[PDB]
Protein backbone atom coordinates (compact mmCIF):
# COMPACT_ATOMS: atom_id res chain seq x y z
CA UNK A 1 0.00 0.00 0.00
CA UNK A 2 1.03 3.76 -0.89
CA UNK A 3 -0.02 4.40 2.97
CA UNK A 4 1.65 0.83 4.68
CA UNK A 5 3.28 1.16 7.95
CA UNK A 6 1.64 4.94 8.73
CA UNK A 7 -0.82 4.64 11.48
CA UNK A 8 -4.21 6.57 11.88
CA UNK A 9 -3.80 7.33 15.48
CA UNK A 10 0.10 8.46 15.03
CA UNK A 11 2.10 9.07 12.23
CA UNK A 12 -1.10 10.03 10.65
CA UNK A 13 -1.82 12.81 13.14
CA UNK A 14 1.81 13.77 13.72
CA UNK A 15 1.70 11.95 17.32
CA UNK A 16 4.56 9.81 19.00
CA UNK A 17 4.00 6.70 21.10
CA UNK A 18 5.67 6.50 24.23
CA UNK A 19 8.48 4.40 23.14
CA UNK A 20 9.22 5.16 19.66
CA UNK A 21 11.72 7.27 20.55
CA UNK A 22 13.77 3.91 22.16
CA UNK A 23 13.92 2.31 18.83
CA UNK A 24 15.08 5.85 17.10
CA UNK A 25 18.05 6.31 19.23
CA UNK A 26 19.16 2.71 18.53
CA UNK A 27 19.93 3.42 14.99
CA UNK A 28 23.32 4.79 15.00
CA UNK B 1 5.22 -11.18 26.00
CA UNK B 2 7.47 -11.13 29.04
CA UNK B 3 8.20 -8.26 30.66
CA UNK B 4 6.99 -5.94 28.48
CA UNK B 5 3.72 -3.58 28.37
CA UNK B 6 0.32 -2.73 27.67
CA UNK B 7 0.04 -1.74 24.26
CA UNK B 8 -1.41 1.91 23.77
CA UNK B 9 -4.73 2.41 21.74
CA UNK B 10 -3.53 2.36 17.68
CA UNK B 11 0.10 1.41 18.59
CA UNK B 12 0.07 -1.52 16.40
CA UNK B 13 -3.14 -1.54 13.55
CA UNK B 14 -1.24 -4.22 11.55
CA UNK B 15 -1.56 -6.88 14.64
CA UNK B 16 -3.42 -9.84 13.67
CA UNK B 17 -5.30 -12.66 16.34
CA UNK B 18 -5.11 -16.06 14.65
CA UNK B 19 -8.46 -17.42 16.70
CA UNK B 20 -9.28 -21.35 16.62
CA UNK B 21 -13.24 -22.14 15.40
CA UNK B 22 -13.46 -24.96 18.04
CA UNK B 23 -13.08 -24.48 20.32
CA UNK B 24 -13.01 -20.79 20.52
CA UNK B 25 -9.07 -19.79 21.98
CA UNK B 26 -6.08 -17.58 20.75
CA UNK B 27 -4.11 -19.68 17.99
CA UNK B 28 -0.93 -17.19 17.09
CA UNK B 29 -0.21 -13.76 15.67
CA UNK B 30 0.23 -12.81 12.82
CA UNK B 31 0.00 -9.55 11.33
CA UNK B 32 -1.37 -7.18 8.38
CA UNK B 33 0.15 -6.79 4.78
CA UNK B 34 -2.61 -5.78 2.25
CA UNK B 35 -6.54 -5.20 2.53
CA UNK B 36 -6.89 -9.16 1.26
CA UNK B 37 -3.30 -10.54 2.88
CA UNK B 38 -2.14 -12.01 6.57
CA UNK B 39 1.21 -12.78 7.48
CA UNK B 40 2.15 -15.55 9.82
CA UNK B 41 4.37 -17.98 10.90
CA UNK B 42 4.44 -21.59 8.66
CA UNK B 43 4.34 -23.27 12.37
CA UNK B 44 1.39 -21.72 13.70
CA UNK B 45 -0.63 -23.52 10.62
CA UNK B 46 1.53 -26.33 10.18
CA UNK B 47 3.83 -28.25 12.94
CA UNK B 48 3.53 -32.22 12.62
CA UNK B 49 5.28 -33.33 16.82
CA UNK B 50 2.44 -31.16 17.78
CA UNK B 51 -0.30 -32.64 15.27
CA UNK B 52 -0.59 -29.18 14.01
CA UNK B 53 -2.27 -28.96 10.59
CA UNK B 54 -5.20 -26.30 10.07
CA UNK B 55 -7.32 -25.75 7.13
CA UNK B 56 -8.77 -22.81 5.85
CA UNK B 57 -11.96 -23.60 7.41
CA UNK B 58 -10.50 -24.60 11.06
CA UNK B 59 -9.71 -20.50 11.58
CA UNK B 60 -10.37 -16.73 11.63
CA UNK B 61 -8.52 -13.69 11.63
CA UNK B 62 -9.22 -10.83 14.24
CA UNK B 63 -8.33 -7.47 13.15
CA UNK B 64 -8.17 -4.43 15.40
CA UNK B 65 -8.14 -6.02 18.41
CA UNK B 66 -6.29 -4.82 21.53
CA UNK B 67 -8.54 -6.70 24.55
CA UNK B 68 -6.99 -10.34 24.63
CA UNK B 69 -10.68 -12.35 25.45
CA UNK B 70 -13.26 -9.79 24.65
CA UNK B 71 -15.20 -9.14 21.65
CA UNK B 72 -14.93 -5.29 20.87
CA UNK B 73 -17.75 -4.52 19.23
CA UNK B 74 -17.40 -1.51 16.30
CA UNK B 75 -14.15 -1.94 17.12
CA UNK B 76 -12.56 -5.31 15.71
CA UNK B 77 -13.05 -7.21 12.70
CA UNK B 78 -13.39 -10.68 11.94
CA UNK B 79 -12.22 -12.35 8.39
CA UNK B 80 -12.63 -16.23 7.28
CA UNK B 81 -9.93 -17.63 5.08
CA UNK B 82 -9.93 -18.33 1.48
CA UNK B 83 -6.66 -20.00 1.09
CA UNK B 84 -3.59 -20.87 3.09
CA UNK B 85 -0.02 -20.34 1.98
CA UNK B 86 3.09 -21.98 3.43
CA UNK B 87 6.27 -21.62 2.28
CA UNK B 88 7.35 -24.99 0.45
CA UNK B 89 10.70 -25.33 1.74
CA UNK B 90 9.09 -24.77 5.54
CA UNK B 91 11.76 -27.04 7.49
CA UNK B 92 9.17 -28.21 10.48
CA UNK B 93 11.78 -31.67 10.60
CA UNK B 94 14.53 -29.44 12.18
CA UNK B 95 14.59 -25.64 13.00
CA UNK B 96 11.78 -24.26 11.49
CA UNK B 97 13.64 -22.94 8.85
CA UNK B 98 11.59 -20.63 6.31
CA UNK B 99 9.18 -20.49 8.81
CA UNK B 100 6.46 -18.50 6.52
CA UNK B 101 3.10 -18.32 5.88
CA UNK B 102 0.62 -16.28 4.03
CA UNK B 103 -3.22 -16.39 4.63
CA UNK B 104 -5.82 -14.59 1.82
CA UNK B 105 -8.80 -13.19 2.91
CA UNK B 106 -12.34 -13.85 1.89
CA UNK B 107 -13.08 -10.47 1.54
CA UNK B 108 -11.20 -7.18 2.04
CA UNK B 109 -10.97 -5.92 5.50
CA UNK B 110 -12.16 -2.01 6.15
CA UNK B 111 -9.28 -0.35 7.37
CA UNK B 112 -9.54 2.63 10.19
CA UNK B 113 -7.99 3.87 13.01
CA UNK B 114 -7.29 0.32 14.41
CA UNK B 115 -6.88 -1.70 11.57
CA UNK B 116 -4.35 -0.57 8.82
CA UNK B 117 -1.10 -2.51 6.97
CA UNK B 118 2.46 -2.50 8.12
CA UNK B 119 5.34 -1.75 5.54
CA UNK B 120 7.23 -4.80 3.93
CA UNK B 121 11.30 -4.15 3.46
CA UNK B 122 13.07 -3.39 0.09
CA UNK B 123 16.71 -4.34 -0.07
CA UNK B 124 17.96 -1.00 0.90
CA UNK B 125 15.67 -0.66 4.37
CA UNK B 126 16.80 -3.97 5.57
CA UNK B 127 20.45 -3.71 5.09
CA UNK B 128 19.97 -0.25 6.55
CA UNK B 129 18.31 -1.47 9.58
CA UNK B 130 18.70 -5.02 9.92
CA UNK B 131 22.05 -4.43 12.00
CA UNK B 132 23.07 -4.95 15.79
CA UNK B 133 22.39 -3.17 18.25
CA UNK B 134 19.08 -1.68 16.17
CA UNK B 135 15.86 -2.12 17.53
CA UNK B 136 12.98 -3.86 16.44
CA UNK B 137 9.49 -4.02 18.68
CA UNK B 138 7.07 -7.19 19.28
CA UNK B 139 3.61 -7.35 20.28
CA UNK B 140 1.35 -10.35 21.36
CA UNK B 141 -1.27 -11.79 23.39
CA UNK B 142 1.30 -14.37 24.12
CA UNK B 143 2.33 -15.94 27.66
CA UNK B 144 3.50 -13.51 29.84
CA UNK B 145 5.58 -16.13 31.65
CA UNK B 146 7.28 -18.94 30.51
CA UNK B 147 6.00 -21.20 33.48
CA UNK B 148 -0.08 -16.25 32.96
CA UNK B 149 -2.08 -14.44 30.14
CA UNK B 150 -2.63 -10.38 29.46
CA UNK B 151 -5.70 -8.86 29.25
CA UNK B 152 -4.68 -6.90 26.31
CA UNK B 153 -2.02 -6.30 23.55
CA UNK B 154 1.45 -6.29 24.98
CA UNK B 155 4.30 -4.67 23.00
CA UNK B 156 8.61 -5.00 23.98
CA UNK B 157 11.53 -3.43 22.17
CA UNK B 158 14.54 -5.20 21.82
CA UNK B 159 17.96 -5.49 19.94
CA UNK B 160 18.88 -7.02 17.52
CA UNK B 161 21.43 -9.43 17.89
CA UNK B 162 25.50 -9.86 16.70
CA UNK B 163 24.80 -13.01 14.35
CA UNK B 164 27.82 -15.20 16.27
CA UNK B 165 25.98 -14.20 19.86
CA UNK B 166 23.17 -15.82 18.19
CA UNK B 167 24.54 -19.22 16.84
CA UNK B 168 26.35 -20.01 20.23
CA UNK B 169 23.47 -18.98 22.75
CA UNK B 170 22.26 -22.07 21.27
CA UNK B 171 22.41 -26.11 19.95
CA UNK B 172 20.00 -25.59 16.85
CA UNK B 173 21.38 -24.74 13.70
CA UNK B 174 20.58 -21.29 12.65
CA UNK B 175 20.26 -19.85 8.91
CA UNK B 176 20.36 -16.91 7.14
CA UNK B 177 16.46 -17.12 7.20
CA UNK B 178 16.76 -16.04 10.86
CA UNK B 179 17.88 -14.04 13.30
CA UNK B 180 18.08 -12.96 16.59
CA UNK B 181 17.08 -10.26 19.08
CA UNK B 182 17.17 -9.56 23.00
CA UNK B 183 19.14 -8.24 25.64
CA UNK B 184 22.24 -9.98 27.07
CA UNK B 185 22.55 -10.81 30.79
CA UNK B 186 24.93 -7.98 31.34
CA UNK B 187 22.70 -5.23 29.94
CA UNK B 188 20.22 -5.19 32.70
CA UNK B 189 17.12 -5.01 30.91
CA UNK B 190 14.75 -7.85 30.06
CA UNK B 191 11.86 -8.72 27.47
CA UNK B 192 11.45 -11.59 24.85
CA UNK B 193 8.19 -13.16 22.63
CA UNK B 194 6.57 -16.43 24.20
CA UNK B 195 4.23 -19.24 23.49
CA UNK B 196 1.31 -17.83 21.88
CA UNK B 197 3.55 -14.94 20.29
CA UNK B 198 3.90 -16.97 17.29
CA UNK B 199 3.24 -15.17 14.11
CA UNK B 200 3.32 -11.89 15.66
CA UNK B 201 5.60 -8.84 14.21
CA UNK B 202 9.39 -7.82 15.25
CA UNK B 203 8.91 -4.37 12.87
CA UNK B 204 11.03 -1.21 13.30
CA UNK B 205 10.44 2.57 12.41
CA UNK B 206 12.24 3.59 9.13
CA UNK B 207 14.53 7.00 10.07
CA UNK B 208 14.43 7.60 6.90
CA UNK B 209 10.92 8.18 6.06
CA UNK B 210 9.05 6.98 9.31
CA UNK B 211 7.29 4.64 8.22
CA UNK B 212 6.77 1.01 10.22
CA UNK B 213 8.01 -2.15 8.84
CA UNK B 214 8.08 -6.19 9.59
CA UNK B 215 11.72 -6.89 9.17
CA UNK B 216 10.51 -10.59 11.38
CA UNK B 217 8.01 -13.03 12.18
CA UNK B 218 8.45 -14.43 15.80
CA UNK B 219 9.68 -17.96 15.48
CA UNK B 220 11.01 -19.86 18.24
CA UNK B 221 13.19 -19.67 21.10
CA UNK B 222 14.16 -21.96 24.10
CA UNK B 223 12.03 -20.74 27.07
CA UNK B 224 11.35 -17.51 27.41
CA UNK B 225 13.00 -14.70 28.57
CA UNK B 226 15.97 -16.82 29.83
CA UNK B 227 19.29 -15.15 30.55
CA UNK B 228 21.94 -16.35 27.74
CA UNK B 229 18.71 -17.15 25.13
CA UNK B 230 17.59 -14.93 22.48
CA UNK B 231 14.18 -14.98 20.45
CA UNK B 232 14.29 -15.94 17.09
CA UNK B 233 12.66 -14.18 13.91
CA UNK B 234 11.72 -15.32 10.14
CA UNK B 235 14.36 -12.90 8.10
CA UNK B 236 10.89 -11.22 6.07
CA UNK B 237 13.17 -9.40 3.12
CA UNK B 238 15.35 -13.23 2.39
CA UNK B 239 11.91 -14.26 2.25
CA UNK B 240 10.62 -11.65 0.51
CA UNK B 241 10.40 -12.98 -3.65
CA UNK B 242 8.51 -15.94 -2.00
CA UNK B 243 5.70 -13.31 -0.51
CA UNK B 244 5.95 -11.50 -3.91
CA UNK B 245 5.17 -14.64 -6.11
CA UNK B 246 2.28 -16.08 -4.10
CA UNK B 247 0.77 -12.62 -4.11
CA UNK B 248 1.52 -11.91 -7.36
CA UNK B 249 -0.19 -15.52 -8.37
CA UNK B 250 -2.93 -15.55 -6.13
CA UNK B 251 -3.84 -12.13 -5.48
CA UNK C 1 -11.52 -17.89 28.63
CA UNK C 2 -12.99 -15.69 25.21
CA UNK C 3 -16.23 -13.66 25.03
CA UNK C 4 -18.19 -15.75 22.23
CA UNK C 5 -18.18 -13.76 19.30
CA UNK C 6 -21.01 -13.05 16.75
CA UNK C 7 -22.61 -16.01 15.17
CA UNK C 8 -22.30 -14.98 11.40
CA UNK C 9 -18.34 -15.48 11.75
CA UNK C 10 -19.24 -18.95 12.73
CA UNK C 11 -21.11 -20.52 9.95
C1 LIG D 1 10.67 -16.42 21.54
N1 LIG D 1 9.85 -17.63 21.71
C2 LIG D 1 10.03 -18.37 22.82
C3 LIG D 1 9.28 -19.52 23.02
C4 LIG D 1 8.35 -19.91 22.06
C5 LIG D 1 8.17 -19.12 20.93
C6 LIG D 1 7.15 -19.54 19.89
N2 LIG D 1 7.68 -20.64 19.05
C7 LIG D 1 7.57 -21.93 19.37
O1 LIG D 1 7.02 -22.28 20.42
C8 LIG D 1 8.17 -22.93 18.42
C9 LIG D 1 7.09 -23.76 17.74
C10 LIG D 1 7.66 -25.18 17.66
C11 LIG D 1 8.55 -25.30 18.88
N3 LIG D 1 8.99 -23.92 19.12
C12 LIG D 1 10.00 -23.53 19.89
O2 LIG D 1 10.27 -22.34 20.02
C13 LIG D 1 10.82 -24.56 20.63
N4 LIG D 1 10.84 -24.17 22.02
C14 LIG D 1 12.27 -24.63 20.13
C15 LIG D 1 12.35 -25.22 18.74
C16 LIG D 1 12.95 -24.49 17.73
C17 LIG D 1 13.02 -25.01 16.45
C18 LIG D 1 12.49 -26.27 16.17
C19 LIG D 1 11.90 -27.01 17.19
C20 LIG D 1 11.82 -26.48 18.47
C21 LIG D 1 8.95 -17.98 20.78
C1 LIG E 1 -1.44 -31.46 6.15
O1 LIG E 1 -2.72 -31.26 5.61
C2 LIG E 1 -2.76 -31.44 4.13
C3 LIG E 1 -4.13 -31.30 3.68
O2 LIG E 1 -5.13 -31.72 4.55
C4 LIG E 1 -2.22 -32.79 3.76
O3 LIG E 1 -2.36 -33.05 2.36
C5 LIG E 1 -0.87 -32.94 4.22
O4 LIG E 1 -0.37 -34.23 3.85
C6 LIG E 1 -0.80 -32.77 5.68
N1 LIG E 1 0.57 -32.87 6.19
C7 LIG E 1 1.69 -31.97 5.80
C8 LIG E 1 1.52 -30.84 4.85
O5 LIG E 1 2.79 -32.16 6.29
NA1 LIG F 1 25.69 -23.09 18.75
NA1 LIG G 1 17.32 -13.83 27.07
Amino acid sequence: EADCGLRPLFEKKSLEDKTERELLESYI
Amino acid sequence: IVEGSDAEIGMSPWQVMLFRKSPQELLCGASLISDRWVLTAAHCLLYPPWDKNFTENDLLVRIGKHSRTRYERNIEKISMLEKIYIHPRYNWRENLDRDIALMKLKKPVAFSDYIHPVCLPDRETAASLLQAGYKGRVTGWGNLKETGQPSVLQVVNLPIVERPVCKDSTRIRITDNMFCAGYKPDEGKRGDACEGDSGGPFVMKSPFNNRWYQMGIVSWGEGCDRDGKYGFYTHVFRLKKWIQKVIDQFG
Amino acid sequence: DFEEIPEEYLQ
